[PDB]
């Protein structure tokens, strides 16, 4: 379909440099003026840089020169040459393009378009991290009535937790993960069985830490 | 310039019209693009001028304002939009977003289920204790927790995460975490979690010793 | 006859144009070229037309144009010339002594003029070997000169190989930006379409 | 991005003689009713035109037969159909057919017909897809189905169509899509004109000479080419890609060249009648 993908995303850190990339398809990418465009984790949108049809356009405040967009119509591959990432620029960078043909714009008419970015590409994540990749310190979190299992100390995202093996998917709670003040992520999951289920049946947390996949397996018993 | 949405959240069940209304810091012509984000995939395109239709939305969607405040309205409403919304700006590049105003449909209020977990052995021999506040299944995301020591409450050395609404629950289940040291954690017996909602008379509260 | 021309004024008059150090190659073909008024304009601060003369311009048809544009501080147009030396001949921009075409080269220090830095605007400085006819090194690895390479780490030996020029609009006259639009004037093998009026 | 559609049927095609049909004017000087020599590429006089089958749905229903095949492009080529449907989109004229390699592309949507060249990216079954937007009972006419990508490449043209749609709904035409591609000196140009014939199967002892229809500038060696139609997607149905398809049936001709001349008896208006070598 009229896609976009990116690359060159991944832990890095922070001042090192990187280089993006969005292989567009379907539009003539020879014509619309592209952007990164960065989300936050979770927080909202934020434009980052353009580039026009032929090139140039300015960026954020904070990102002009130690940013650095390019392209070439010739290959169908946007570019974002990176450097000094500070610790801000931890993000997810959508690839966009503008919303209007902007193949040979206005000379000298008084509009400065912003109503743009119909499609965006599916983002490659970014990091700024001092800290390398670490399995979770798993552990239990013992007991109608709930119990669950606490992953303290991962890095960096993702980690998948699964109990008895995926066996029972009620009571699941992905409580999604938190950047510690100190640089290094967390979180929990917890499920809630019946009282009655307490000393009589006994349950297993297990966790594959994909980065890097340390799998570890534990059983919960209050 | 900038421009920012002037609700912050908004829920509003199934079958519902509701605006959303950005404000600006000055005269952005008449040229704006509204966004809905679900969560976790990339942002897409709803309406272009702050006015027009571009095909492959729904009808249901308006747009309408100038200048410096306009709207967008959804009148008939369907379980996909529960979503966050942005609007936008054109004056200069570079023309940003702003906030962006949730959309969690649905309304029944829910009383919580509250524990408090204690650290595990290994966990404590971990140098380091971590201690939960849950909050299983209540409606809506307007709900407080607070800690507490023996005496007064904890701030400062507490990190707290919430799920999003469920597929068929809607109810919002929050954790809270107190990670201490074992020197500072040491120094109590008792440790508790308080929480107001609007589903609850009096604030509850767990501790354990 | 005449209906349609070359999109020229899409370049001849843009909004922005590229870092000479990725300087756009805007391909033309297909259309036609009514190229004197192209140069009868009086605005333009240069145009030289090199293996070919202004005179009789309007007879010649091509296979296509390869319009390559870009910024350049004025006085460095001198470097767009085939066979010339220069920082944006030697690391940036080369025709080939063998040039078959024109180049054109206005002032814009009214429009590609801005105060605050406009970092739009920028050329390699650094870089191992000289470059080739109408090649183009947008990539940009970070160069190296002595013992050690740079590993990402720009410092001595080790350097960003893109710098702006800064239009201030306080500048002096050898200092505006001429927007350059380089008219490569290809006849391959293929069917000459680029034609003149009439 | 696409369906390894049939892949399964290759029973030998039958062929035909081609007994008057495929012959343009090759200029634009006003001619009247005196004959005149001309040499270039013809298809040959009766040539042993090879006849595809497009779906031929005489079976049990079972099997929904299709057997589109690659053809090479010896010096330019004559194609038609009968194709009483309008499906016959269009035609991806190359050599190599994907990156890395320039190729040619025809394609129509009922209202304009698009003519591109690029490295396209075509797949063995290429074929566009129109389906319903469940909006009027009209429909959309997606080409993803086609090629991964058609990108970093120059031409791009857009005309009336070149199949001209037409009031049939009767039959005993089926409007024959006829055209005649070919690429000398150069340039690929086009000659070609739409006829509903009073017969029944084959093509006619009478004759009509084509006219040329555009001169193109791509200047790109071509040796091969395959026709494309655009699937009427059936409502949706769990198996989107190797699922019930072939929505209408046909079958397509195709006659190459060679040099060639020929007396041609002209007319007044710009007309042929006959000639012999
Ligand atoms: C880029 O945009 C400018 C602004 O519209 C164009 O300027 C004008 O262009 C005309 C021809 O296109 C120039 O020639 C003039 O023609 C008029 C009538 O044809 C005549 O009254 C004048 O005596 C002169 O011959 C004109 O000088 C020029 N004026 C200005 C203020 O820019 C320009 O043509 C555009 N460039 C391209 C390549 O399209
Ligand atoms: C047939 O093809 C033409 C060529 O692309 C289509 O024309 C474009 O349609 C889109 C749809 O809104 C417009 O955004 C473009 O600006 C049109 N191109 C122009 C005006 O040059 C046409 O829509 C197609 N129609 C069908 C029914 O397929
Ligand atoms: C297309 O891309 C290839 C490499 O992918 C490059 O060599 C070529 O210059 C580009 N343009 C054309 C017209 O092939
Ligand atoms: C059909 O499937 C085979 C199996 O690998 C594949 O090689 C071929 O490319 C497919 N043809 C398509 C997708 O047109």
């Amino acid at each position: 379909e009229v896609q976009l993908v990116e690359s060159g995303g991944g832990l890095v850190q922070p001042g090192r440099s990187l280089r993006l990339s969005c292989a567009a398809s379907g539009f003539t990418f020879d014509d619309y003026a592209m952007h990164w465009v960065r989300q936050a984790p979770g927080k909202g949108l934020e434009w980052v840089s353009g580039i026009s049809w032929n090139s140039g356009i300015g960026y954020a405040d904070s990102v002009k020169g130690r940013f650095t967009i390019s392209r070439d119509n010739a290959k169908n591959s946007l570019y974002l040459q990176m450097n000094s990432l500070r610790a801000e620029d931890t993000a997810l960078y959508y690839c966009a393009k503008g919303r209007p043909l902007d193949r040979g714009r206005s000379w000298y008419d008084e509009i400065q378009q912003g109503d743009d970015f119909d499609i965006w590409g599916q983002g490659t994540m970014v990091t700024v991290s001092s800290a390398s990749t670490k399995g979770p310190s798993v552990f239990p979190l013992a007991p109608t009535a709930a119990l669950g299992c606490l992953v303290k100390d991962y890095f960096p995202e993702p980690v998948t937790v699964s109990w008895n093996s995926g066996a029972l998917t009620s009571g699941v709670h992905t409580f999604p993960a938190v950047l510690q003040s100190s640089g290094l992520y967390s979180l929990s999951s917890v499920v809630t069985v019946p009282s009655s289920s307490l000393g009589t049946q006994t349950y297993i947390c297990n966790v594959n830490h994909k980065p890097s996949n340390t799998k570890v397996d534990k059983r919960v018993e209050p | 310039i900038q421009m920012t949405q002037s609700p912050v959240s908004l829920s509003a069940s199934v079958g519902d019209r509701v605006t959303i209304t950005c404000r600006a810091s000055q005269s952005i012509s008449s040229w704006l693009a509204w966004y809905q984000q679900k969560p976790g995939k990339a942002p897409k395109l709803l309406i272009y001028d702050a006015s027009s239709l571009e095909s492959g939305v729904p009808s249901r969607f308006s747009g309408s304002g100038s200048g410096t405040e306009f709207t967008l309205t959804i009148s008939s409403l369907q379980p996909d939009d529960f979503a966050t919304y942005y609007c936008q700006q054109y004056n200069s590049y570079p023309g940003t977003f702003g906030q962006g105003t949730k959309v969690e449909i649905k309304r029944t209020v829910a009383a919580p289920s509250v524990f408090i977990f204690p650290p595990s052995d290994e966990q404590l021999k971990s140098g380091t204790a971590s201690v939960v506040c849950l909050l299983n299944n209540f409606y809506p995301r307007e709900a407080k927790v607070q800690w507490k020591v023996d005496n007064a409450l904890q701030s400062g050395n507490s990190q707290e995460s919430v799920t999003e609404q469920d597929s068929k629950d809607s109810t919002y289940s929050l954790s809270s975490t107190l990670t201490l040291s074992k020197a500072d954690y040491e120094k109590h017996k008792v440790y508790a979690c308080e929480v107001t909602h609007q589903g609850l008379s009096s604030p509850v509260t767990k501790s354990f010793n | 006859n005449i209906t349609n021309l070359c999109p020229f004024g899409e370049v001849f008059n843009a909004t922005r144009f590229a870092s000479v150090y990725a300087w756009n190659r805007k391909r033309i073909s297909n259309c036609v070229a009514d190229y004197s008024v192209l140069y009868n304009s009086a605005s333009f601060s240069t145009f030289k037309c090199y293996g070919v003369s202004p005179t009789k311009l309007n007879d010649l048809c091509f296979t296509n144009v390869y319009a390559d544009s870009f910024v350049i501080r004025g006085d460095e147009v001198r470097q767009i010339a085939p066979g010339q030396t220069g920082k944006i001949a030697d690391y940036n921009y080369k025709l080939p002594d063998d040039f078959t075409g024109c180049v054109i080269a206005w002032n814009s220090n009214n429009l590609d003029s801005k105060v605050g830095g406009n970092y739009n605007y920028l050329y390699r400085l650094f870089r191992k070997s000289n470059l080739k006819p109408f090649e183009r090194d947008i990539s940009t690895e970070i160069y190296q000169a002595g013992s050690t390479p740079c590993n990402g780490v720009e410092g001595f030996n080790c350097y960003f190989p893109l710098q702006s020029y800064g239009f201030q609009p306080t500048n002096g006259v050898g200092y505006q930006p001429y927007r350059v639009v380089v008219l490569s004037f290809e006849l391959l093998h293929a069917p000459a379409t680029v034609c003149g009026p009439k």
